[PDB]
């Protein structure tokens, strides 16, 4: 009656708690996408499909003396449900380390957990910013109806503002106005982040004033691209079926492997609140 | 035994 | 890492495999089984045959006619016949909370495949491993089952097969198993008065005339239904077993452990 | 203690 | 008493004890095979088949700090389940000695039991050393995969051990080297000990150096043959249903016949640690 | 009433 065997959970309650806390903290550090969208609440594990809202609408409610507008918003064919994928990584933890953590040296080290959580978060951010064709999904820099507007004008001391000015104009021409948000690639963001524009101070301050909902960084995005969206719900959403958490796969040769999970889907209910390169 | 969202709702 | 399904779902799964098997099987309906030997047994004794000894001395006192025993002692190993399938954990969660059927279609498919496999085994033993086929068992008493598509058709062949069995001093209530083509083409309504050919054949047989697709196109067999001529040793019936979680998806396997030992290879006739 | 049998109760 | 006829057991306790001790003694004295073979434990009388298990196998097996190298454990090449034969001999007592031994000559006379046990053990060795082909059994000097080697140089000093050196070479080439055992026929076991001129040292000394598990002689083997094996398990075994015992065969003509029994099977788990002519 | 092997235990 001893350690060796294909036993159940090797860990203990304090060790489990530390593992969960570590993955939560690295997730919170690492997640850029979940800071401009907003989530449709925890639906439970069992759910696997979610309704997919259809398309655009230019029906503004009108105010009259006696109610007769009737404000029709008619959908066309169906609702076209879609499925919720999964994302994961690995946790090879040696068995001898867990044994030492009982009778000897006792800092059970879980850095592999942090590495796996970082990889998982990076992948799902890549999903939000780019769908996967194999699953037939959609991403922000690839959807149809992005209202593309070329820039080709940076590296000059000030030629970055007018691009976003025009982008805001294009957003508003489709009658879709509100508190914008911007996400930018690393070298583009740093180049923007440069010296005073010769008309005040650093360009980042004017851009943050114009966007009014942050200007964020994404290494997950391509070289010289970036996007601006309208943060409000009733346009974009992030359905989650369960948050990131770690589970113990089984017994490997004699080690102990785990896996970190979450089940997301972004819903772009209105492919007009997006403008790109 | 609840849904118990853990890491979501960042600044929004 | 644990036993996923609860009592109710276990019961539903087990009853599904049971029902599909009990519907699909034709072998269990014609042979009788040696008692469930338990899992541990892996070999069984064999048969006894061609002990041609009149033994009809019948005197006051007694003579010394030879006794009957196994012709040559030997054993055989009980095979294992199995099918495998998969289940997805999210589906178990849904069945637990959101919607509550717990689809068990896969169990039905697996049970059908396993039963088909074992019937093919009974009617045709495995060549590579080395077993006996009811259409290939040695000492098989051939009889032409041809010349059908006639008003008086299969009756003239079944009667011939019965006389062949009975000249071997090997009789009783007979049984018949026929290929689908022959069995369905047998409803040549009329013999002469009003009686279907199948039912008069059945009156001649008295232990059912069955149809099994597993047979070839143009063939069928007739046997003497008793024991001490054929047997079906079982080590466990078709059941469901859990193979341990793998990548959070649960596999499963349906089991059956069977072997037939044709003790007296004289109750067999073919085309 | 008894070795149960499930499917194969078919007569003969 | 001795007229009632067909009493179940003629003898009393001490007579049974004397029979058993006698047959054990003569067996142990007259057995040669059972001295180079670890026996598979006492199974019972009910068991009649054993899992003849393997045919071949070699796999290095490796060392690493963490323990992931993917060496497939030695399982089996083909399960067979051979049956277990029986070996027996029988003898007679005169129904009066069982009376004298109860009054006059207090210890019972059992010379017939020893005479029978000798022949029974003789057949045991003959079975382990040779097949029968009337039940399809394999014998050491018959089984296929024997790695034959010519050995004709004897009757002269310039040779003899070179053959067994060659046998060691051939067995090693199969990666199967360990503590060897050698069995030889009388016509050559005597030949080993010659004291021919320029004597030096008699050869069986070097042979026993080179063997290290004993050089043996058995008459059951033919005139001009002999074998070399590797003593360990996983190469040879001896399945034993029941060792030599005395049993009773009913009383005929008021006399008393008995029979010595034992049920063995030789199973070679590796027909590669064998060499012959 | 054990198995109680009797004669055959010769070493090696």
């Amino acid at each position: 009656p001893d350690f060796l065997g294909h036993a159940e959970n090797p860990l203990r309650e304090e060790e489990w708690a530390r593992l969960n806390e570590t993955v939560i903290q690295v997730a919170r550090r690492s997640l850029v996408g979940r800071r401009i969208l907003d989530i449709y609440g925890p639906l439970g594990a069992g759910v696997q499909t979610v309704p997919y809202d259809e398309f655009q609408g230019v029906s503004p409610g009108a105010v009259d003396i006696v109610g007769e507008q009737e404000t029709a918003m008619v959908f066309t064919d169906a609702r076209k449900f879609k499925t919720i994928p999964i994302i994961y990584k690995d946790f090879l933890l040696h068995w001898r380390d867990i044994e030492a953590a009982r009778t000897h040296n006792m800092p059970l080290d879980v850095s592999a957990a942090a590495g796996a959580a970082a990889l998982c978060a990076q992948q799902e951010d890549e999903l939000i910013f780019y769908g996967d064709a194999r699953l037939g999904y959609e991403g922000l820099m690839t959807a149809n109806g992005r209202l593309t507007v070329p820039l080709g004008d940076w590296t000059s001391p000030g030629g970055g503002f007018q691009a976003i000015v025009e982008a805001t104009r294009k957003l508003n021409e489709q009658g879709h106005f509100g508190p914008y948000a911007v996400v930018l690639s690393p070298r583009l963001y740093s180049q923007l982040h440069r010296i005073y524009e010769k008309t005040g101070v650093l360009e980042i301050e004017t851009i943050r004033q114009l966007a009014s909902d942050g200007v964020y960084q994404s290494n997950r995005l391509r070289g010289e691209s970036g996007v601006v969206v309208s943060t409000g719900r009733e346009n974009m959403d992030l359905a989650v079926s369960m948050d990131m958490v770690a589970a113990y796969l089984g017994a490997s040769r004699m080690n102990h492997p785990f896996r970190v999970l979450e089940a997301l889907l972004l819903r772009i209910k209105h492919p007009d609140a997006i403008c790109t390169l | 035994p609840e849904k118990r969202l853990t890491v979501g709702s960042l600044r929004r």
